[PDB]
């Protein structure tokens, strides 16, 4: 599972930050993105992992500003005083309790077979 | 005449004592064959090493089919005795060799003992003494 | 545990022999069943272990034979001046060594972890690479599967989050 | 042969010899017996109990 | 206090507790060599 | 160079040529022979920069340079023959029982060595040893 992370989550930037525009503004997408990099600096999350799979496939279009209205990606890892290294990032990933099973549902979350709404 | 018979036939030679016996006839296999292999000018020590033990092992496969010799421990002395040629070949040749292949008659226990006396450095000591005050010129010039 | 680097051919001797891994951290047993060169190389290949090794987890790496013998010879009892006679020999091979190897310079080994018992982790130094630009960087990259050796290890006793924290689970993450 | 001592009081008056292999290699079934060892569980839970 | 003997401030000594540490003793080690599973 | 020098206990009048043998092998040491050549052109590099290296003995005590060169050329030619292999008891049991292989040697092994190439019939033994591995080593695949 870690070797997969990386080989997903290494660019020639951040990958999370380079989420801060695409198409994901105000969608539970980059809702679940800002709740994954508070994990990592706090390991508390607002939705628990095993909440997000149903709400991320559905993707209502009811209400995301609820979750976090303020921050956006770029800016949590200046708040949160994080390192924008891939394997640091992966290291203060992992190095939670809860870590690993975090990782491998994010995995599927991001770059798995998700069955998602049209 | 195979080998395995031929050196089978010669290791019967050696004098019985008792279980022993093993330890003996291992060693003479390992010293016979670990110096007699030539070298292939190609390989470095590592590559020669498995080829020589490739050779070795198969020999002892001829040779325990004529007289019992233990594998394991003939395969620890013949690298124990290639390893020592080696570094020969490559690192410092032993006084004694120049002295038994060679008017060298004073030896090196000769002034091992004296050193012993007065409690002082030996041979060995003083020739890593040596060397190393000569790093610095060897390395300076070609 | 205890990390005890020794080149591959000092851990095929201890294996073809038939050596008691297990009593190769005690200076009387390992100075019967090794030879003086092999103690000498072995503190060789523990002075060129470039890792540093999870001490926050009480993992050091060994105090080569050569301080043992060392010590034990201003030690009284019944084997003093005989361990000091082999202190002596250790110390003119190792400088014999030195003055043959001192061209190496500039390359870094593979390790093969060989887990024994959990007081020892038997470090087996392997075939040489040649690495003069960021050897730092190569020796991870290469060491790949000595990182993971290493973490599976000390996971079955250590906690996974404690683990997580050190420099090996880092080089692990770098190197892949 | 080769001397083993303990200080159990189930040998309180023993002697027993039992053949090994003379050299040690791992997973031997040569040795007369085998201690199969998984590594020692340590949890920490904070247990309300009772 | 016309006479200070000291009685409050001692020399205290420690005594060593190191305990050793393994998967068994030497003597079920040799018995019963140990294999990882 | 002179502070190690007088490390080397006086012996008679052999002052001169212990020490020439102690010059040979430090430079023999880490002058090393290519396997890749053989004895001519090496060989004639090795020897040239060994009396190159003589030409600095005036900061030396007692060398005789004559034979120091004499135990440097029979270095070189003993690594040949290692390096083709050897047979000769006389020469076999030089090796076995020598300051280096009490080094690669552990205290057992030793004592085994010193059974067998002691042994009253071993220059035999080993010399028929040698012929049967010399006439069918090219036999073992």
């Amino acid at each position: 599972v870690l070797a997969c992370a990386i080989r997903l989550f290494s660019g020639n930037y951040n990958w999370f930050i380079l989420q801060d525009n695409n198409s994901n503004i105000d969608s539970y997408n980059y809702q679940f993105l800002l709740d994954t990099v508070r994990y990592i600096a706090t390991g508390h999350r607002r939705i628990s992992i095993t909440q997000w799979p149903m709400l991320l496939a559905t993707e209502p279009d009811a209400g995301a500003q609820l979750i976090e209205p303020r921050a956006e990606i770029a800016t949590l890892f200046n708040e949160l005083k994080l390192d924008l290294d891939t394997v640091s990032m992966i290291q203060n990933w992992v190095k939670h309790k809860n870590g690993m099973n975090d990782l491998m549902y994010t995995l599927h979350l991001l770059f798995g077979s998700v069955e998602v709404i049209d | 005449q195979q080998l395995g018979f031929e050196l089978s036939r010669i290791l019967k030679q050696l004098p019985n004592l008792g279980g022993s016996d093993r330890k003996t006839r291992a060693m003479l296999l390992a010293n016979a064959v670990a110096l007699q292999i030539p070298f292939e000018t190609l390989l470095d020590f590592d590559e020669q090493q498995d080829k020589a033990v490739a050779k070795f092992k198969k020999i002892l496969s001829k040779v325990n089919e004529n007289i019992a010799v233990d594998t394991k421990l003939a395969v620890t002395y013949f690298n124990n005795i290639l390893r020592i040629r080696q570094s020969l070949i490559t690192g410092i040749t032993d006084p004694c060799l120049v002295k038994a292949v060679l008017n060298d008659y004073l030896t090196v226990d000769d002034v091992n003992i004296v050193s012993a006396v007065v409690n002082g450095p030996d041979y060995n000591r003083i020739q890593a003494d040596m060397g190393n005050a000569l790093n610095q010129l060897i390395g300076s010039i070609d | 545990t205890q990390v005890l680097v020794m080149p591959k051919a000092v851990f095929e001797s201890y294996k073809t022999a038939g050596v008691q891994f297990n009593k190769l951290l005690d200076t009387n047993y390992i100075v019967s069943e090794t030879s003086v060169n092999d103690l000498a190389e072995i503190h060789q290949a523990l002075t060129a272990f470039p890792f540093l090794l999870p001490e926050k987890l009480d993992i050091k790496l060994a105090v080569s034979p050569i301080i043992k013998v060392a010590e034990l010879g201003e030690i009284d009892g019944p084997e003093q001046f005989k361990m000091k006679d082999l202190h002596n020999r250790l110390e003119s091979r190792l400088a014999t060594n030195e003055l043959r190897d001192a061209g190496n310079r500039n390359l870094v080994y593979d390790y093969y972890l060989y887990p024994v018992d959990e007081n020892l982790w038997v470090a087996v130094q392997q075939s040489a690479h040649i690495a003069s630009s960021d050897p730092r960087r190569v020796s991870i990259q290469l060491n790949h599967t000595f990182f993971d050796s290493m973490i599976n290890e000390m996971l079955n006793t250590r906690p996974r989050e404690s683990v997580a924290s050190t420099q090996i689970f880092t080089y692990y993450l770098e190197s892949c | 042969y080769d001397i083993v001592s303990t200080n159990n009081q189930l040998f309180d008056g023993k002697l027993v010899v039992i053949p090994t292999r003379a050299v040690q290699q791992e997973n031997d079934i040569l040795s007369w017996g085998q201690f199969f060892y998984v590594s020692t569980v340590i949890a920490d839970l904070p247990i309300t109990r009772g | 206090n016309y006479n200070e003997k000291s009685q409050r401030d001692f020399r205290v000594v420690t005594i060593g507790y190191n305990l050793a540490a393994s998967r068994q003793d030497e003597f079920a080690e040799r018995i019963y060599p140990t294999t990882v599973i």
